[PDB]
């Protein structure tokens, strides 16, 4: 009935790189968890609000999210997509078809956080965790998605997660009615997606970037990734 | 503020 | 401003694996060339005329075709495509920017064929034996990568395997076509079919590595606005 | 007849 996400923003254990990316572990702390809804959107485009995040939570792993995806006229558009995308409609090993999930899989396998600039955690200008978007392919290494009905079960893919981190990250899922949110404001640019889509392609080495992150999140089968 | 995306 | 596409349908030298695929240069030569116009389509979906074929020639190395893409809805698309991608926008190595074939170049990057099951090749056809040209994310058959441009000398002139000779020709042809004569395609399909195909096409197995080896057996020469 | 897309 619910339809949840479940997924790393940032893993701990990734080589870092960029120095704008890197979120210290020892400095998040201060700003974690976060149990006030941030809006979930796709590829950063801030009118296609899809849902709300359920909480960002500090794990041994990294920085782990769960969000619910609420938005009517977005679950219509991925039902279409759905309708005549190939990819969507092959079997899953192992698993029942669930079209909404395998779109979800197919269309927007990634998560990515936007976050203050490193230099303005200052004691700062604007929020410390402006979103959480639905993407092509995170620009951080292992977070992939997971998309389910079943948030016990999103979260238990995750073996990176231990028993206790899940049983308090699912405490304060339950806690969330999903009632209660507040109706998104998915206005879909239906062009603009197209353009991303077509964009995503063309993505040198995207298809083993999505296999390496589902190894990095330490996902377990089975689970309807695409990749 | 500025927001890195991601 | 017209825009003009031109490629290889199927080419000679590759291996054919499936034989449904396989098109025997003996026996097509009964069939063409094709002068008359056929639809230019996407994906070989309904509702997604672009175009028209100016024509398919036998060469020596293939199958060769040329065509126009003239849909006013198509072209405007595109161009709102071109405007919000970043690929479509980039620099490219050496040529003046294009964004509207550059987009055609990161989305429809491939040609593919509609053409009778070639058992009944062998035969006499029960219908014609070329149906349309379909623009798409990848050809099945290798070395089917289009050229895009707004001058039809400059894009059959980018394909080294056509002959000076061939070339000669083929735009003889083509310049003997009025565009303007043409009928309005067919472009009337919902843009969410078109965007599913664009989203299964970022899952095929190894698609950029085939469309750099597809612009080595159509011996395309740089510079060109491919994009792989 | 039948046809071969592609």
């Amino acid at each position: 009935q619910g339809l949840y996400v479940g997924g790393f923003v940032d893993v701990v254990s990734c080589p870092k790189l960029e120095q704008e990316l890197y979120l210290d572990p020892d400095q998040v702390t201060d700003y974690l968890p976060v149990t006030e809804p941030l809006p979930i959107t796709i590829e950063h485009l801030p009118e296609t609000e899809v849902g709300w995040t359920l909480g960002l939570f500090q794990v041994s792993h990294g920085i782990f999210c769960t969000g619910a995806i609420t938005s009517p006229a977005f679950l219509e558009l991925a039902s279409r997509l759905a309708d005549t995308s190939h990819v969507a409609r092959a079997p899953v090993k192992n698993l029942p078809k669930e079209p909404l999930l395998e779109i979800l899989h197919t269309w927007l396998p990634g998560l990515s956080l936007s976050s203050i600039h490193p230099r303005e955690l200052s004691q700062p200008s604007g929020p410390v965790f402006q979103h959480v978007s639905l993407c092509a392919l995170g620009r951080r290494r292992g977070t992939v998605a997971v998309y389910g009905h079943d948030a016990e079960w999103v979260v238990s893919r995750f073996s990176s997660v231990s028993k206790s981190e899940r049983a308090h990250i699912l405490q304060h899922v339950s806690s969330c009615r999903l009632e209660d949110l507040s109706t998104p404001n998915f206005v879909s640019p239906l062009e603009t997606l197209m353009a991303k889509a077509i964009d995503a392609g063309f993505i040198r080495d995207r298809l083993d970037l999505l296999k390496t992150d589902r190894g990095v999140a330490s996902i377990l089968s089975p689970v309807y990734l695409k990749a | 503020p500025v927001y890195v995306q991601x």
